[PDB]
This record gives structure tokens, sequence and C-alpha cells, in this order.
């Protein structure tokens, strides 16, 4: 199946964040700048022209750590003790509850790694819009559940913490303001 | 090994139910039969196999400091033929540029 | 257990797991951490059955001081947890963690030295840090292959 | 050698604080490279307090002396304070070469 990349689902999922757009498609891209170019879209590296990017390795880790997490809310019955950003999701559902949360949950891995895989060898410019724009959907289709109500709130908190995670995640790599370098408790930093 | 289909990453075997049960630390399973029933493997003649001489083997034409032989080549006719003695046991492999090989290899 | 130590100016001593320095510089995914090693993941082979054997039991082998990032996929953690473990000045853990400028000035910090002293030869920039990976595959690799004799 | 791999960037704490500004102030941070590194022939005084001339190895040999070579470097050291507030003041100043 034909893939396209589509511009709109970076400009919802930026607006269900109110981050700026430019944040979105800045993940992997935000070392060397401050966040405030970043998201003013200031100083923005052009697409990746070889399959040897850093950029497509960091867009498809952080695809990856949505991936994972969402995995681990979708089997939270096989956990003894849950993972802490899936357990306080956890701790008012009973165990019949957490096993249906198995089937409720639609999954949304689809065919990321073949494609990722396909366009970074022949597209990688494509294989950073196509991760971004994934990583987009899979939070759209994850907000954008009505059935059953009890896990609506579930499954949209989980998706908003992910992804305010992934882009914090892809903040602390980010240029640093101005602060006390003495935080570190020593006479001197390097 | 076995690779989650969800994260990309390896998988424990855990043989419980009297088959694979592949556990992945995301939670997934995936059961998977017949194909994964190998859990140990150990080749105990490695540094003499095939594959460890088949890149020397197919550049021992074109290698000057190869030792070379008085014998015809069935194959293009020269007079001359690269020797080589590979392993412990001393095999003899006459190979040629033109890509025959002493039966051998 | 198969662990890299970069000894250097700037730290010394210090056994990683080898994943753990392909998470750091965005490959995750352990499929295309060992891919770097057997170059074919889809290869029946015998070297590389060899070799993803002892890759896969090697990303499993429990580490006692990178114990809490072993499982961790999220890069910026483990650049957090290394900066921690390798920086001098930083003898406070909790303190500099409330402010988010100390968090991303360690993690800058943490990505220059990375670029600057693992694999020099191959590049000291922020755009070689894929091909780093290749090399060290493949040094895994050689390894391996001198491993099997 | 000098002029790519000895550069030098480090914070250090403020350790006064008996003035307004000194306890605003907490770390100063100390930047400088060098620029120009030239290494001469080996000379030698002989009046003690005249001017250098020429040192032969011959006389070196004998009298002990060292077969060196002065080195002149040039640096620019860039000074940054750092206070409480995310303000910074920079006092840049030229290191005229010397031995
Ligand atoms: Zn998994
Ligand atoms: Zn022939």
């Amino acid at each position: 199946e034909p893939w396209t990349f589509d511009y709109g689902k970076i400009i919802k999922t930026a607006k269900i964040l109110d981050i700026s757009p430019a944040v979105i498609e800045a993940i992997g891209a935000m070392e060397g700048r401050s966040y405030a170019d970043i998201r003013e879209g200031q100083g923005a590296p052009p697409p990746p022209t070889s399959m040897d990017d850093p950029r497509l390795m960091a867009v498809d880790s952080a695809v990856r750590i949505f991936l994972y997490n969402y995995n681990c809310l979708r089997h939270v019955s096989t956990f003894n003790k849950p993972p802490i950003h899936v357990e306080r999701l956890v701790k008012h559902l009973s165990y019949e509850e957490k096993e249906d949360l198995e089937k409720v949950l639609p999954n949304v891995v689809n065919e990321y790694h073949t494609t990722f895989k396909h366009l970074r060898v022949t597209d990688p410019a494509s294989a950073l819009l196509y991760s971004i724009e994934f990583l987009c959907i899979s939070f759209l289709t994850l907000y954008e559940i009505k059935e059953p109500s009890w896990v609506v709130n579930i499954v949209r908190e989980f998706a908003l913490t992910e992804l305010n995670t992934i882009i914090q995640s892809e903040k602390l790599l980010s240029k640093p303001g101005a602060f006390n370098f003495m935080i570190f408790g020593e006479d001197f930093v390097c | 090994m076995k690779i989650c289909k969800a994260c990309s990453s390896c998988m424990v075997r855990t043989y419980v139910d009297g088959n694979i049960i592949f556990r992945c630390s995301c939670g997934e399973s995936v059961q998977g039969d017949s194909q994964n029933l190998l859990v140990s493997s150990k080749v105990y003649h490695t540094g003499e196999m095939e594959d460890k001489y088949k890149i020397f083997i197919k550049n021992a034409p074109f290698d000057p400091t190869n030792c070379q032989i008085k014998k015809d080549c069935p194959n293009c006719h020269l007079d001359y033929l690269t020797q080589i003695c590979i392993g412990s046991q001393k095999i003899i492999i006459l190979v040629c540029r033109c890509g025959y090989m002493s039966n051998r290899g | 257990a198969i662990t890299i130590e970069i000894n250097s100016t700037k730290f010394s001593k210090l056994r990683i797991p080898w994943y753990l320095i392909f998470r750091m510089f965005g490959m995750t995914g352990d499929d295309s951490i060992i891919e770097q090693v057997v170059f074919d993941l889809e290869s029946n082979s015998l070297v590389n059955t060899f070799m993803i054997e002892i890759l896969e039991k090697s990303i499993h082998v429990l580490d006692p001081i990178f114990q809490p990032v072993q499982h961790e996929l999220n890069r910026e953690k483990i650049i957090q947890f290394l900066s921690e473990k390798v920086s001098k000045f930083v003898s406070n853990p909790s303190a500099y963690k409330s402010d988010e400028n100390a968090v991303q000035y360690l993690n800058e910090r943490q990505l220059t030295i990375l670029d600057k002293i693992l694999l020099p030869h191959m590049g000291q920039t922020a755009d070689t840090r894929v091909r780093k990976l290749r090399f060290l595959g493949l040094l895994i690799h050689k390894i391996l292959l001198v491993i099997m004799n | 050698i000098v002029k790519q791999m000895f550069n030098v960037d480090i914070t250090y704490k403020d350790q006064r604080d008996h003035t307004e500004i000194d306890k605003l102030r907490e770390s100063v941070q100390i930047q400088f490279n060098f620029t120009d590194v030239n290494i001469e022939r080996p000379q030698h005084r002989n009046y003690s307090q005249g001017n250098k001339i020429n040192l032969l190895p011959n006389k070196a040999r004998l009298c002990g002396l060292s077969y060196s070579g002065p080195v002149n470097l040039a640096a620019e050291v860039i000074l940054t304070a750092h206070y409480s507030n995310g303000r910074q003041e920079v006092k840049r100043a030229s290191i005229p070469p010397f031995q």
C-alpha cells in the first residue's frame, strides 16, 4: 500500500498537545538548538539525505518507546509489578478489567517496522516523515477512542502522558538555558 | 532469535506449556511453534569449514603470493593452476581464475 | 556479557554493556542493534547463527552498574545515567534533577564527549553516529569471528 | 596541539560574598585558547642583565645547559560571570605573546 506524507496529522497532534507544529517535526533534531528556536522552527536542519542519518534512528527510537509503553499498557495482567508509568493508570481497575485491556485496546503497530526499514534503505527523508507521521497517527488513534467508556479516560491520559514524555525527552537533549552550574555539588564545573 | 513485533526486541523462550512461549519485556507473546524448536547449536570443526575459506578460495587465483603448479586447467587450458593447502588434513585444492576448482574446496 | 570500555581523556575504566552504546545514539531496536553485528538478520549461514545466540545471550545478561538503564528504551535516560556516572563534578545525584536546565547541560556535555571520544577516526561530529555504530558492529563481528575459531 | 587540543572552558564557584553582587554571583566561567605558538632557536644571556644571544650546542654541553629554544604563546581569555538572574557578564582579554 502506497504511503504519502500528511502534515495535517502533525497539525492536529500539535493542537491536542498545545505545542507548536515545529516541535513535533524536530523530534531527534533538537540537539544544538534552544527550545525557543525549536518551537519557532528556527534553525531546522534540512531533511536527511542518507540512511546513516542519526535523525532517522532518533525518531525510530521515539516511535519504539511509544509502542513499547503502549504494549506495556495492553498487557498489565502479565506484569506482577507493572511499570510506574502504567501502574498509576490501573490502580482502580479489577483483574477482569486488566485482562480485558488486551482485547479492548487496538494494536497500532501495523507495519511500521518493515515500512520504516524499506524507506530508510530507500528514501531517508520519506523515512523520517513517515516515522513522525506514524507517531502522530498512533497518538490520534489512541486519543480518538470512544468505546468502551471505562477505557477512554485511561487511553487518553496514557497517550497524552506518553507523547508529552517523548517530547520532553527530545527536549531534554536541547540547548540548556541559564542556571546554577553549582547545582551539582562541587567547586568546579567543566 | 525471536524479535518482538511491537518493539524490536529479543524475547525469552521460557518453555512452560509443553512448547515455546516467547515472552517480551513489553508483555507481548507470540507462541511461535515449529520454526524455533532449535535451542542450542555448536559446530565443533570451526576454523576448517567451507565458509571459513570461501572468500580466500575465491580470491586464491588472483593472489600473486599463492603457490602455482605446472598442471593444465581442464576448463580454459592454462598450463598452471593455483595450489591451496587448507586445514589440519592438508586438503589440496587447485583453483583457476576462470572459476575452475579441483572438485573439493 | 559483551562489555565495551572506552578509555579516553574524558573518562575511562567503565565497562558499558555493548547494546547501551547503540541505544545512546538512537539505535534502540534490538533487531537493528544486532543487525549491525551480523549484517543480515534473515540469513541462515553458520557464523550468523552462532553470533545471534551470543548477542541474544549478551543482551539479557544483568550488569551490576548499568542495572537501572539496562532495559530502558529511551536514549535520554541512558545519556543522563552515563553523564551522572561519568562527570567528575556531579557529586550530588539528586539535587540537579529538579532543574531541567541542569539535565539538559549534562545531556549535551555527554553527547559532545561521546561524539569526541567514541571512534573519533570515523568522525567527531553528530552526523557520524550511525556510521560509528556500523563500525562498532563490524568490530564486534570480527571479535566474534575470532571467538568461533 | 596547543591551538586545538588545549582549549579551556571551566566554571568555578564564586568564593566571595562581601558585596550585593558578590552574593548575586555564584560562578565564573574561565574560557581561554591559544592563538600563536612558535619555538625559537636556543638562546642565552651573558651579562645576566643583557640581550639574549645564540647558545651554541658546545657551550650547552660544557656548561651543563639545555639546548632548548624559547616557547612563545599568545592567548585569548574569555571570562564569563553568572548571577542568580539569568544574565552573564563577559570580560574578553587578549594576552600578548610571552615566553
Ligand atoms: Zn516487545
Ligand atoms: Zn582455468
